[PDB]
């Protein structure tokens, strides 16, 4: 009845709309009210599937979240520690999911709402890859505490260094798609030199059958293919058009950070098993 | 470049109908919605109603309901109007009008003036 | 049926000065708000939709601004080419309703 609008081609978006030319029909027009992005979350456009990927998984580690956050503290060993150092994943988690299908839905807003809501999807990003070191160098050296506080330290250097870097208008650019996929790829690849250290700190072995060995390759994989469709839009580079609304670069990437979440903190939850169990515990 | 090529100026008896023509190019003629503008002599605009061309639906301002009837030629990119029964009041420049989304207007045609005269 | 009401609805100024067109609507539009100008005898051309994005080709003397129902058409230094019919219209509510015009003379 009111608010109504039909999808435009390409060529008809402003420039600030056009962040990939392989997507060539089916973009909402710039509608500059919130209830009108909002209602667009149940209709057919470019931002669809990022929405829903997005706003379905914020729903998982809400869920995930709390309901760890909830288990009886007769269950851990430092209950204040070990809450508190996994708040800050699914706090990472939370924030990030939230600050993506919010930037999805008001992307077709106005110009300072998709910098704004840009900016956040970017740091978001930053929060999860930092709130995921939290809760995994906490278990991995949960004797060692030197470089427990160094990883830390180093992490967090890291991460508000890409998030300065997020707040700068030409690194959301399109020009500059692979710069923000090495961004954090490269947030990513701080995690080798802590995971090789758990290696050879603990026994070879012991880093296979305890915990996963396969969680570092799961998750460098989801790693780099997250990067790859994403700073080369595969999908949709073959055939323009034929992707517009589903299975693009960009849906495949929102998956894949949801499954790579979902596997650290099955990775870090046997991760924990092993820490307060006899074998595992403290050894000079 | 896109161009709204609407047909000449109508000069008809009370009582009688006409349609105006709107032809368009240098875009893909299912893509947007076209509107009708009535703006009589002196007067500010009035907006008549819209339609789809790519699903056929239109929607017509109560004000004229039982005066147009939109049509369409997706085999030429054109789009038409019919309005029945004119009378004096009717006597007026009507546009066709482009929407980009949403329904805001960056292309207008010529413009189609319908004079309803008995001299 | 929102409907808008234009203030100024005859607009006089010399070269230079800076005008204002205010377009107040009955109910709110969520900045779905279009400005047009008309010159005599032919279609009007659209300056700024979305209450403030300035169309391809406008000058930038041409501003737009305002939120909810009351909205403003601003002209920093006006031009002796400025003159004519200028027209508000809303494209939220069902029914598209224009503005009651403004004519503009320049002295
Ligand atoms: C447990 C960690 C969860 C987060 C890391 C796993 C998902 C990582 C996703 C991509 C890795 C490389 C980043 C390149 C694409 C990022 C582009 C962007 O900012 O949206
Ligand atoms: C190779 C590229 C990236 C490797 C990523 C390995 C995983 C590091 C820890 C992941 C995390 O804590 O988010
Ligand atoms: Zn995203």
């Amino acid at each position: 009845s009111e608010g109504r609008w039909r999808v435009i081609p390409y060529d008809v978006l402003p420039d600030w709309l056009k962040d990939n030319d392989y997507l060539l029909h089916g973009h909402r027009p710039p509608m500059p009210s919130f209830r009108a992005c909002f209602k667009s979350i149940f209709r057919i456009h470019t931002e669809t599937g990022n929405i829903w990927t997005h706003l379905l998984g914020f729903v998982l580690f809400l869920f995930l979240g709390i309901l760890t956050m909830l288990r009886p503290n007769m269950y851990f060993m430092a209950p204040l520690q070990e809450k508190v150092v996994f708040g800050m994943f699914f706090l990472g988690a939370v924030l990030c999911l939230s600050f993506s299908w919010l930037f999805h839905t008001v992307y077709c807003h106005s110009e300072k709402v998709s910098r704004t809501f840009s900016k956040l999807a970017y740091s978001g990003i930053a929060l999860l890859i930092m709130g995921s070191f939290v809760p995994w160098l906490y278990y991995s050296f949960y004797c060692s505490p030197q470089p427990r506080l160094i990883y830390l330290s180093i992490v967090c250097v890291l991460g508000i260094s890409a998030i300065i870097v997020a707040q700068w208008d030409r690194f959301a650019t399109p020009k500059h798609r692979q710069t923000r996929a090495g961004v954090f790829l490269g947030l990513g690849l701080s995690g080798v030199v802590p995971t090789m250290h758990f290696t050879i700190a603990e026994g070879f072995v012991k880093a296979t059958t305890v915990g996963q060995m396969g969680w570092f390759f799961l998750m460098a994989v989801m790693y780099i293919t997250g990067a790859g469709l994403y700073a080369a839009r595969i999908p949709e580079r073959f055939f323009p058009g034929k992707f517009d609304i589903w299975f693009q670069s960009h849906q495949i990437f929102h998956v894949l950070v949801v499954a790579a979440a979902f596997v650290h903190f099955y990775g870090v939850s046997n991760l924990q098993e092993f820490r307060y169990g006899l074998e595992g515990g403290c050894t000079d | 470049e896109v161009l709204l090529q609407q047909s000449g100026p109508e000069l008809v008896k009370p009582g009688a109908s006409v349609r105006i023509t709107c032809k368009a190019s240098g875009y893909t003629f299912t893509d947007f919605n076209m509107d009708w503008v009535k703006q009589s002599p002196g007067k500010s605009l009035e907006w008549i109603g819209d339609f789809n061309p790519n699903s056929g639906g239109s929607i017509y301002n109560q004000k004229f309901k039982d005066k147009a009837t939109f049509t369409v030629d997706k085999s030429s990119s054109t789009a038409y109007m019919e309005l029945r029964s004119l009378t004096f009041e009717d006597t007026a420049v009507y546009y066709c009008a482009r929407e980009t989304g949403t329904a805001w207007f960056a292309y207008w045609g010529q413009g189609t003036l319908v004079t309803v005269s008995a001299a | 049926d929102i409907q808008m009401t234009q203030s100024p609805a005859s607009l006089s100024a010399s070269v230079g000065e800076t005008v204002t067109i205010t377009c107040r609507a009955s109910g709110n539009i969520h900045n779905f708000l279009a400005w047009y100008q008309q010159k005599q005898g032919k279609s009007p051309q659209v300056l700024v939709y979305n209450a403030k994005t300035l169309a391809d080709g406008v000058p930038s003397r041409f501003s737009g601004s305002g939120s909810g129902t009351q909205y403003s058409l601003k002209i920093n230094s006006l031009q002796p080419e400025d003159f004519g019919s200028y027209y508000c219209q809303q494209f939220w509510s069902t029914p598209y309703t224009f503005g009651g015009g403004t004519k503009l003379e320049i002295n």
